[PDB]
RNA sequence: AUUAGGGAUCGGACGGCGUUUAUUUUUGACCCGUUCGGCACCUUACGAUAAAUCAAAA
């Protein structure tokens, strides 16, 4: 498995898609 | 956390898409141990 | 179609990266692509650039770039959640640089750290 | 040992720089019966001749 | 293990080497650096600095005295004297911004510069009369300058034509010769101190090395544990290269790659000699040539010297073509090493 | 596959090449002075220090 | 000759001096030209020099 | 106009007036132009050149009329390099002086040279056809635009 | 963002060392070089991934 995969989103090539759900945890878990 | 040298061989002979990793693993705080074998094994290596 | 030309460039960026080319052609090129190509610059990813005009951008590397990625919602992030979206994208704390745009401009976690400001994370790069 | 092949030779220079018999010609190629353009100019030079 | 080890600057460290007494020293893009390793209480502060002059590209250094030279990337070239000077002579062609990668210093007549710059466009310099030289223009750009330990008027450049070429000072009118050697671009070379012997060190995966006068590969190197070779140069007995990757690398390789060293019996040498005349005797049959000229080679490496020769094949058939059914057809074939200057300029 | 392909460059004419080689170094044929003054190489490099030349030789 | 010209234009101006120095590097080239036709005509090359031999004539 | 006349400004007034007569059978932009501006500073070590702001229509009065009109104005006048340019009070303001600066030939490329730190270069390069008689007049040009700007572009025919 | 080009394929448009129309200029047929555009092969994937689908599910 790639390990150049950064472990938010997904990706298509260099577009990492995040969603508002992962931000959101993301803020929950500086929180 | 030692690695050994064969290990060390073993994840630079593994492609460039590791490259990030090999990086890690080359970090120089970390100490060393040489072997006496041959061609990079790294299992044999550990377990003898 | 992709609207980011940003992404577009970045896209053709890691392909040089993957295909071992020196070189690039920007062929839409814009303002904060080149702000980014100028950060990339400060620590030393790429060699060295230049824009020509008809604007198309040539960027010559070394092969030290591994991946550069957009953020594609752009989200906005404050400084302790600056060191939680650090560990969360990047392999180990002392490799590459994400990319936030601050009141102050464009800047690294590092140059963000270094001005103690928040802001909107957009990319990244390793 | 080591002396050159004459054929070869030249089939590497020719790569590189790159009456009395006809009648016995017409004679052993009318036998063939290839229309071969090559005996139409060795047809045209008999009759000229 | 290790003699000294220091931290040195932000940015990745251009350039680096050693002074004629014992220091050593340091460019890169913050700026110039002098340490002393062999200080016997180690420091890790430097002794010498400088700032000023742009991101320092590279470094030259004098073959006998304290002269040395850093070359910069504003189009500048700029030499110090140590002991007795402060930001040394800036010399440059006097209207030129094009970067100056690399300069190395002749050790054949000293006081002499060579210089790269990135308009495809090599300069020759002097320390004498401070000014350049001369300004060839080629087809495509250059990457690292060099000039025979032994034949003073022979150059040789590194190029992005996946080429080495050999000129010559006094005449720019052809390349002396062409070294076609690659898939990709040469990162580096460096000739034997014997002068007779060439290491060209490629961005991909292959060091190939060579003679002063053959045109083609004697030699391929490589393993797979280093991806894209940097920095390529030999030791003082020239039999002994060194091959800094980019893997995280510093590698210990051999030239003529089958002599085993040591000290020799009396026999032995006879035997590898005799092997060595019976060789240069035969070195053209059908059997011992391929025997000779088959290495190893990795894949996409093979695959892509298949492509050149290729495409490369498409673009003679081209020109060719072109040729015959233009009104080139009556005019002299220039030959390639002809071919191989655009322009020269003063 | 011993008939020599191709006229190696350096030469000029058949009889040139095939009357030029002619003769063998091996030392079963020759005298043991020939033997080493025909085998010795066209550099030799000792042992040490090659630095780039001072002054002029020749 | 002892007249003054006009000033050139300062690109031939630069281009003439670096031309001549280009004459005084050929000249020191020259020099050496000898030496290097001996090194390529020669029999047999040695190396390392005895004339950096830092221990040459004691 | 804009000026009252100063030692060097009514030199040219009267000299386009010595354009105007007793010469060419040339008049188009002669008679309708009166003193507009100019300026004098040195170029390079001792080398000087002048520079002539000019109306905006009289800019294309002017690209009717400019051949033999810099060369007799270099031949007569001082013997340096006559330039004219518009007179206005910004980049593509900064654009249109340097397209006006070089009148007979058309650029076509902006080559902005980044280097490995911060800084930047503005190169332009011009058009091929005419070479020959540019270069010893591109080191006055460029120290004109910087003189004017601030801004260091270098000019070159590419090779 | 291209694959990686090459072989051909024709639609133009451009050129020419040339043959035939051509009694000589057009122009047309053959050949070549340049150029966009596309039906499609093959190789290498630049990767894939859900595989049988691939120059696209890269
Ligand atoms: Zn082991």
């Amino acid at each position: 498995r790639p390990v150049d995969l950064p472990a938010v989103g997904r990706m298509r090539g260099a577009e990492l898609r995040i969603s508002a759900k992962e931000a959101a945890a993301i803020a929950r878990e500086v929180r | 956390i030692i690695i050994t040298s064969c290990v060390m061989a073993e994840l630079e002979k593994l492609g460039p898409r590791y490259r990030v990793a090999l990086m890690i693993a080359r970090d120089e705080r970390w100490q060393r141990l040489t072997c006496d074998h041959k061609g990079t094994y790294a299992d044999d290596c550990i377990v003898d | 179609v992709r609207t980011s030309v940003l992404h577009d460039a970045l896209n053709s960026i890691n392909n040089a990266e993957k295909m071992g080319k020196r070189q690039v052609m920007i062929r839409p090129s814009s303002k904060v692509i080149v702000k980014f190509l100028q950060v990339m610059q400060r620590h030393g990813y790429i060699g060295e650039f230049e824009e020509v005009d008809n604007g198309k951008i040539v960027v010559q590397l070394n092969g030290r770039l591994n991946k550069c990625g957009v953020i594609s919602p752009r989200y906005n992030v404050r400084l302790a959640e600056l060191e939680k979206w650090v560990t969360k994208l990047l392999p180990a704390r002392q490799f590459g640089y994400v990319i936030l745009t601050t009141s102050a401009g464009i800047m690294d976690h590092e140059e963000a750290r270094r001005k103690h400001v928040a802001g909107k994370i957009i990319g990244f790069f390793y | 040992i080591g002396n050159l092949d004459l054929r070869s030779e030249k089939q590497r220079q020719a790569e590189r720089d790159l009456n009395t018999a006809l009648k016995k010609y017409l004679r052993k190629q009318r036998k063939k019966n290839i229309i071969d353009e090559k005996r139409l100019k060795a047809e045209e030079l008999y009759r000229q001749m | 293990e290790e003699t000294w080890r220091v931290a040195a600057h932000n940015n990745i460290v251009k350039g680096l080497t050693f002074t004629n007494d014992k220091k050593l020293l340091s460019c890169a893009t913050d700026g110039i650096k002098l340490w002393d390793p062999y200080a016997s209480p180690s420091n890790t502060t430097p002794i010498a600095t400088w700032q000023e002059g742009g991101p320092y590209t590279s470094l030259s250094f004098h073959r006998s005295a304290n002269t040395f030279a850093a070359s910069s990337g504003q189009g500048c070239i700029r030499i110090w004297d140590l002991e007795h000077s402060t930001a040394g002579q800036a010399i440059q062609w006097p209207s030129f911004v094009d970067t100056i990668t690399d300069v190395c210093f002749n050790q054949v007549e000293t006081s002499v510069i060579g210089s790269v710059a990135t308009d495809r466009s090599i300069i020759l310099f002097d320390l004498r009369t401070n000014m350049p030289v001369i300004k060839t223009v080629l087809h495509f750009a250059c990457n690292r300058i060099v000039f025979n330990p032994m034949e003073a008027m022979n150059l040789a450049v590194a190029s992005e034509d996946h080429n080495i070429y050999i000129f010559d000072a006094r005449n720019f009118d052809k390349a002396l010769n062409i070294q076609k050697g690659h898939v990709a671009a040469v990162m580096d070379v460096e000739f034997s101190p014997t002068g007779e012997e060439l290491v060209s060190g490629s961005y991909d995966r292959t060091i190939r090395l060579w003679r002063r006068d053959a045109g083609h590969s004697r030699d391929v190197y490589h393993t797979k544990r280093m991806q894209r070779v940097f920095r390529t140069m030999w030791t003082m007995d020239s039999k002994y290269i060194l091959t800094g990757s980019d893997d995280g690398n510093v590698r210990l390789w051999r030239a003529n790659a089958s002599e085993r060293s040591g000290v020799k019996a009396t026999r032995q040498r006879q035997a590898l000699e005799y092997n060595n005349a019976l060789l240069d005797r035969y070195g053209h049959l059908p059997e011992i040539r391929r025997i000779r000229r088959h290495r190893h080679l990795p894949k996409v490496v093979k695959k892509a010297t298949e492509i050149k020769r290729e495409e490369l094949a498409a673009i003679k058939r081209r020109e060719e073509n072109e040729r015959k059914h233009s009104n080139k057809k009556y005019e002299k074939r220039k030959s390639e090493r002809e071919k191989a200057v655009l322009v020269k300029q003063q | 596959k011993y008939l020599a392909t191709g006229l190696p460059h350096p030469f000029e004419s058949q009889q040139q090449y095939e009357r030029s080689l002619r003769l063998p170094v091996g030392p079963e044929w020759m005298t043991k002075e020939t033997f080493q003054d025909a085998t010795k190489p066209r550099v030799i490099i000792k042992q040490g220090i090659i630095a780039p030349m001072s002054k002029p030789m020749y | 000759s002892k007249k003054l010209e006009v000033p050139l234009a300062k690109r031939q101006q630069d281009r003439l001096m670096r031309e001549a120095a280009y004459k005084k590097t050929n000249e020191t080239l020259d020099r050496w030209i000898e030496t290097v036709k001996h090194n390529r005509r020669a029999e047999h090359l040695v190396f390392p020099l005895a004339q950096n031999a830092h221990d040459r004539g004691l | 106009s804009r000026q009252n006349p100063s030692d060097l400004e009514r030199a040219i007034a009267g000299a386009l007036y010595d354009l105007e007569t007793n010469t060419a059978d040339l008049k188009a932009a002669l008679r309708p132009l009166q003193f507009v501006s100019a300026r004098e500073i040195e170029v390079g070590h001792g080398k000087k050149a002048i520079v002539i702001f000019v109306p905006v229509p009289a800019l294309q009065g002017f690209h009717r009329v400019q051949q033999r009109l810099t060369r007799e104005l270099e031949k007569k006048f001082s013997d340096r390099h006559v330039l004219i340019l518009a007179a206005r009070r910004l980049t593509a303001v900064h654009d249109a002086i340097l397209t006006d600066l070089v009148y007979p030939v058309e650029i076509v490329g902006k080559r902005l040279r980044t280097k490995e730190d911060g800084s930047k270069v503005l190169k332009v390069i011009l058009d091929e056809k005419e070479r020959g008689g540019v270069d010893y007049r591109l080191d006055t040009y460029s120290e004109v635009y910087r003189r004017l700007t601030g801004r260091n572009v270098t000019f070159e025919f590419p090779q």
